[PDB]
């Protein structure tokens, strides 16, 4: 209708500032992407050969017979499911973004936290994970000894990601909310067209059919001025909504730098328990984070002392804690039970033994 | 002109909105059918009297004016309050047409507001009237030689007819000073008289036959409409339309879509209709909106180039060097097969820079250079030697305080 | 005698294809669960619009009159089957007090195993007519099930209507209401199911 | 009279919703440019990327119009050379690992 | 008043949204007040001495 058309230039800057508005929404979505996936300088590939220490990252390393997708992104990709309105492209499309977790992930696997800050420094993976579990407070040895069974319950952990999204879309349910708010906003704001806003019809034509010139003008500009406050609610609604995946894609950025290419000293950031390493995986407008982390799961009780006294001294623990098994006293890491006897090696003199509330007799070994 | 400046920096800039417009326009309705019999009005072998005039009521029905306006046969005819031009485009709750007998001389007094012995006692039209009146000599059919004395006209009555009156009452009238007993006498007269119509007669004393048209309309329904006219049909353009009584404009297609015996239009989930039934023949058409889209111009910014490309987002390049990015046809940039860190983004993996006598390019965006990481089950790699960086970064604390009186923004003075 | 109306008597509202969609209507319809009155005849009221239907295998029934007084003072609707099709009068007839067929004229016009279920509605002067006919089992009352009735004819008459009568054996009359219904189109675009939205705050929450 | 007070009126209450909008993401960038100051310049910050790219050593403070700018230092390795490595060593058939 | 609420009709999808809005604002306290508070998954109690 250039009828309309004509009314509406009297309402002047409204339809540009709107434009302008939603555009601005646009392209922060390219930002937002951006500023989560292209942390990595260079685009890292895995060796050929697989020998990370009995680890199998098979599920979540690039598939090549699919895009190039790991067996979970296949999985979150499936879960996840014109009255003027356009819907533009994302500027980096689901393969470039499955590139990018394919970077980080083989440069994670093969380097460590090294890659996040300078060049990719390569470490084999399972000394890697002793370096991480000493990050934690738990004796590299730990690593070592019980590399077999560390091995085999990450590799049967990740088994159970894949059972967990294979059962059910409710997994997914903050990207499939997003989704469907914005659906629900499209279709409200078009449904919106069929109302009359106090005109004799909602249709133009009807109108102008009805009507001579001077009446027309009269119903067509409830109609106008009806639309007008329909898109305007429209647009303030996308406004707040993409403030909050702002803030979102704000902290899936600051978890890619502090959680994939780092490890996490911050309680219950990086899931519960505490944090080893973590893995990106795409998703359909988000990120997926696999956060694996140490939970210690059997646990005995042992009477405990702040020191114990010698040659009147008291001696205090360098690393650990001093405890008894009832007729013997030992000091252990904290985080794990390996007890050693107690020597001039393993605790540090300071003062008399009168002071401290709670020393006990005991004898340190000198050797 | 967008921008306001004579100055522009390098980006990509939204600087119209394109649409194909409609290349023709379409109208359909069904086969014209339910012709109002207008012979039993105009082509009778008998015909009436003129106090006991015959009227036809016509609904239900659609009548045409044009077959009325157009032919020859008529000595006149004539429209008051309406376009006789316009009376095929409209519709009415009924259409009245009032047939008589008349001397040729007496046709003249069926006019709006008018007098005389054929109006105020035959047949009267008020001084507003909406309708047309038409007329033809009949002579040939309404003469006979010694007199057809078997028409009538009323000649005496007691007062004037009101609009559109009918009136057969025998009523005898009384011009003397004693009255009549219900018979005639001296000064009384019986109402009804003849012309006694004869062919030798002269023009004005020869009878013609005449028909008044009358159109009525109410709240209760338009039973009677003008013939509606239908173009052919336009697949795989885009057409402006109309289906019956729904307007729009788009791309017509065939379609695969079973309609139930009933249903006329088809809708999509958001209302908006989406397929139509042809009416005359009786085939669903997809309804598919013409192609349209922002433009957009790239430019290297105007201190380094006057060479622009124009990017039409969504559009393919069928509908507008000329190229066909997911993002929209791309017209201006030269396509290259290497691939660079991304300058102006454009969409779907797709950016343009001005490169090497230089023009624009556009290519797919580089994520960054590909290494295969070393890694080995027992070798380990650690710097000899390091660098202190310094890095710049820069955050926004605060606008700039502003505050708008709006009683004074609204309203000043 | 009553007896429950069930689910029976939604019709298509509209002229519209609509497939594999779910579309909220507000209309006058018959509720669900409601009273239907049963007969085995009396002038009857038409309010805001008549559902009628009947078990039938030998023709008994043949049409129906409706008017405001139903007898000669102005014009009245006179539908029968005249065995051949359906005739249609709309006269200010003078016809008897007790109308049956043997076991002025502004509009004319010419079109137990069965139940055949009919819609009359009249709105800003034309008169609607809907139908269905569907097999049956059972003969003392209508059958629970779903099935939408599908328009006839669409009658510009300006009419005033507010009583009827059934020219003369088990049939049934209910009025319509303004009610909202949540309709389920299928792929083929026929309804095949529907919620009545004020039945139940199960409906409501439908 | 009417038509400019209601057409002012929806003008300046779409500029008052985008400068609430607005001011919004600039408080949000304030929050972070508070938190930067505190961990990255009164600090030592570990957390990886926060205080600029390689193991943060420290940062500086300067001021700008409407805003803060942080000149983050830190250290980068550089020269990477390979070797042979081993996650412990037998002695007398004991393992020992690195301290 | 039933003369009003027929008019507001003609308005449309409005009043729906509004409602709509509004019980987003509401559910997403309870979300959170949990967020903070429901971290801990056993109710721990010290001892009598
Ligand atoms: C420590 O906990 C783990 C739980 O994974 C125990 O490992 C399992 O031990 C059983 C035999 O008792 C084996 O059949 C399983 O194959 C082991 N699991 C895995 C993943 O290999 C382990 O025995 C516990 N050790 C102690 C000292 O309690
Ligand atoms: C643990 O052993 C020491 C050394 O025997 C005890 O030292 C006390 O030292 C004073 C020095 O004047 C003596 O008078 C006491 O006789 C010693 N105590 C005893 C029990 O003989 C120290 O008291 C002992 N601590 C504990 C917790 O038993
Ligand atoms: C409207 O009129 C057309 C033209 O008569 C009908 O279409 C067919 O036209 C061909 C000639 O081109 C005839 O041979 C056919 O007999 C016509 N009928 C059919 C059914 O094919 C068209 O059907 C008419 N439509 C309606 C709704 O009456
Ligand atoms: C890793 O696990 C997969 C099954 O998830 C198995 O097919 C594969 O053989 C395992 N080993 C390696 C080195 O991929
Ligand atoms: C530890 O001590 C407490 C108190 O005696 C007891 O309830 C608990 O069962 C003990 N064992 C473990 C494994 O915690
Ligand atoms: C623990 O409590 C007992 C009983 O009051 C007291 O004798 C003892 O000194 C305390 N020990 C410590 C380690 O505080
Ligand atoms: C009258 O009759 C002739 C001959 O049949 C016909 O051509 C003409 O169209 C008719 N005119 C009117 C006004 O009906
Ligand atoms: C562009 O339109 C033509 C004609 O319909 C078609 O052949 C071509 O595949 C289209 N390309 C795209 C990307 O739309
Ligand atoms: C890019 O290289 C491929 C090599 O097969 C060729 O088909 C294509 O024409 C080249 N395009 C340009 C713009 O050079
Ligand atoms: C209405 O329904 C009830 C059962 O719900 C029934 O008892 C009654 O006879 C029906 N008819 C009337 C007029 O109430
Ligand atoms: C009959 O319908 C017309 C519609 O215009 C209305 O004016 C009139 O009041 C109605 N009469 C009755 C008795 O309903
Ligand atoms: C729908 O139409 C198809 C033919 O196009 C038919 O096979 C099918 O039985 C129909 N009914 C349903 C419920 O799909
Ligand atoms: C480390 O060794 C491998 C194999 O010789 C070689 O490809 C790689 O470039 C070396 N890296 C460095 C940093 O010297």
């Amino acid at each position: 209708s250039t009828e309309c058309s004509n009314l509406l230039l009297q309402y002047g800057s409204f339809c540009t500032q709107l434009n302008r508005a939603l555009t601005g929404i646009a392209v922060e979505q390219d930002k937002n992407t951006q500023e989560v996936f292209a942390q990595v300088k260079q685009i890292y590939k895995t060796p050929p050969i697989k020998d990370f220490g009995g680890f199998n990252f098979s599920q979540i390393l690039p598939d090549p017979s699919k895009s190039k997708r790991s067996f979970i992104e296949d999985l979150l990709f499936n879960k996840v499911t014109f009255n003027g309105l356009t819907v533009l492209p994302p500027l980096l499309t689901d393969e470039m973004i499955a590139q990018y977790t394919s970077a980080l992930l083989a440069g994670t696997i093969t380097s460590g936290w090294t890659f996040g800050a300078g060049a990719a420094l390569q470490i084999p993976f399972a000394m890697q994970m002793a370096y991480r579990f000493n990050g934690i407070g738990v004796t590299q040895n730990v690593l070592y000894e019980n590399q077999k069974l560390i091995a085999n319950q990450f590799n049967s952990a990740i088994g159970k990601i894949q059972d967990s999204l294979s059962s059910t879309a409710s997994a997914l349910g903050k990207l499939q909310d997003v989704v469907n708010q914005n659906a629900q906003a499209l279709n409200t704001l078009v449904k919106q067209l069929s109302s009359n806003f106090g005109a004799i019809s909602s249709v133009l034509n009807d109108i102008l059919a009805r009507l001579d010139k001077v009446e027309a003008e009269v119903q067509i500009d409830r109609l106008i001025t009806g639309r007008l406050q329909s898109l305007q609610t429209y647009v303030t609604q996308q406004l707040i909504r993409a403030a909050e995946i702002r803030a979102s894609a704000n902290l899936a950025a600051t978890k890619m730098s502090e959680c994939v290419l780092g490890q996490s000293k911050r309680v219950d950031f990086c899931g519960k328990g505490y944090h080893l390493m973590s893995f990106p995986q795409s998703a359909p407008h988000g990120v997926v984070f696999l956060h694996v982390t140490y939970v210690p799961a059997q646990e005995k009780n042992f009477t405990t002392a702040p020191a114990i006294c010698h040659d009147g001294k008291a001696h205090f623990p360098r690393e650990g804690v001093f405890v008894s098994n009832g007729t013997h006293w030992f000091v252990t890491q904290r985080n794990f039970y390996e007890p050693q006897i107690i020597t001039t090696h393993n605790t540090f003199v300071s003062g008399n033994c009168d002071v401290v509330i709670g020393i006990v007799n005991n004898t340190v070994y000198d050797p | 002109c967008t921008l306001k400046s004579f100055t522009v920096e390098k980006g990509i800039y939204q600087t119209s909105n394109f649409r194909v417009q409609p290349t023709e326009s379409i109208v359909r309705f069904p086969n014209i059918t339910n012709l109002c019999p207008f012979g039993e009005v105009f082509n009778a072998t008998r015909f009436a009297s003129v106090y006991a005039w015959n009227r036809k009521r016509i609904s239900n029905c659609v009548a045409d004016y044009s077959v009325l306006y157009n032919s020859a046969s008529f000595s006149t005819f004539k429209c008051y309050g309406v376009s006789p031009t316009k009376l095929n485009d409209l519709c009415f709750t009924n259409v009245y047409a009032d047939s008589f007998v008349i001397r040729g001389d007496e046709v003249r007094q069926i006019a709006p507001g008018q007098t005389g012995k054929i109006a105020d006692y035959n047949y009267k039209l008020p001084d507003d009237f909406t309708g047309c009146v038409i007329a033809w000599n009949s002579n040939n059919l309404d003469s006979k030689v010694g007199g057809n004395y078997n028409y009538l006209y009323r000649l005496f009555r007691k007062s004037n007819l009101k609009p559109f009156e009918r009136d057969i009452s025998t009523e005898i009238y009384q011009a003397g000073s004693t009255p009549c007993n219900g018979v005639e006498g001296f000064n009384c007269y019986f109402p009804l008289q003849s012309y006694g119509f004869q062919p030798t007669y002269g023009v004005g004393y020869q009878p013609y036959r005449v028909v008044v048209l009358s159109f009525e309309l109410l709240h209760a329904p338009a039973t009677v409409c003008g013939p509606k006219k239908s173009t052919n049909l336009v697949k795989n353009k885009c057409v402006n339309f109309n289906f019956n009584g729904l307007t729009g404009t788009g791309v017509l297609t065939e379609s695969n879509k079973k309609f139930l015996p009933f249903q006329q239009f088809g809708r999509d989930i958001d209302d908006t209709t989406d397929a139509v039934r042809d009416p005359q023949t009786l085939e669903i058409l997809d309804i598919t909106p013409c192609s349209f889209g922002g433009v957009s111009v790239i430019t290297p910014g105007t201190n380094t180039s006057n060479q622009v490309a124009v990017l039409y987002q969504g559009v393919n390049c069928t509908e507008v060097n000329v190229f066909q990015t997911r993002a929209g046809c791309l017209i201006g940039a030269e396509h290259v097969n290497n691939s660079y860190e991304c300058d102006i983004p454009i969409g779907a993996g797709i950016c343009a820079s001005y490169q090497t006598s230089q023009s624009i390019i556009a290519y797919t965006m580089s994520l960054g250079a590909e290494n295969s990481v070393a890694y080995s089950n027992n070798s380990i790699a650690i710097p000899i030697n390091f660098t202190i960086s310094v890095t710049t970064e820069i955050l926004p604390v605060s606008m700039t305080k502003t505050s708008v009186d709006c009683t004074m923004y609204i309203c000043g003075d | 005698a009553y007896t429950n109306s069930f689910t029976r008597g939604v019709y298509y509202p509209d002229k519209v294809f609509r497939s594999s969609v779910l579309h909220s209507t507000q209309d006058l319809f018959l509720p669900f669960f409601s009273n239907v009155t049963w007969f085995h005849n009396p002038v009857l009221p038409f309010n805001d619009g008549v559902y009628f239907a009947s078990t039938e295998k030998s023709n008994i029934i043949r049409g129906w009159i409706f008017g405001t007084t139903l007898d000669s003072k102005t014009q009245s609707l006179l539908i029968v089957n005249n065995a051949t099709n359906v005739v249609i009068k709309v006269c200010e007839f003078q016809f008897c007090n007790d109308p049956f067929l043997g076991v002025n004229c502004t509009f004319e016009y010419v079109s137990f195993k069965n139940l055949r279920e009919f819609v009359f509605k009249n709105i800003d002067g034309y008169f609607k007519i809907y139908s269905k006919h569907t097999p049956i089992n059972l003969v003392r009352d209508l059958p629970q099930g779903f099935s939408a009735l599908e328009p006839l004819v669409d009658l510009p008459i300006g009419i005033n209507i507010t009583r009827f009568q059934t020219l003369l054996a088990a049939y049934y009359v209910g009025y319509l209401q303004p009610r909202t219904f949540l309709l389920k189109y299928n792929e083929n675009g026929t309804i095949t199911d529907a919620v009545d939205c004020a039945l139940d705050p199960l409906s409501e929450t439908k």
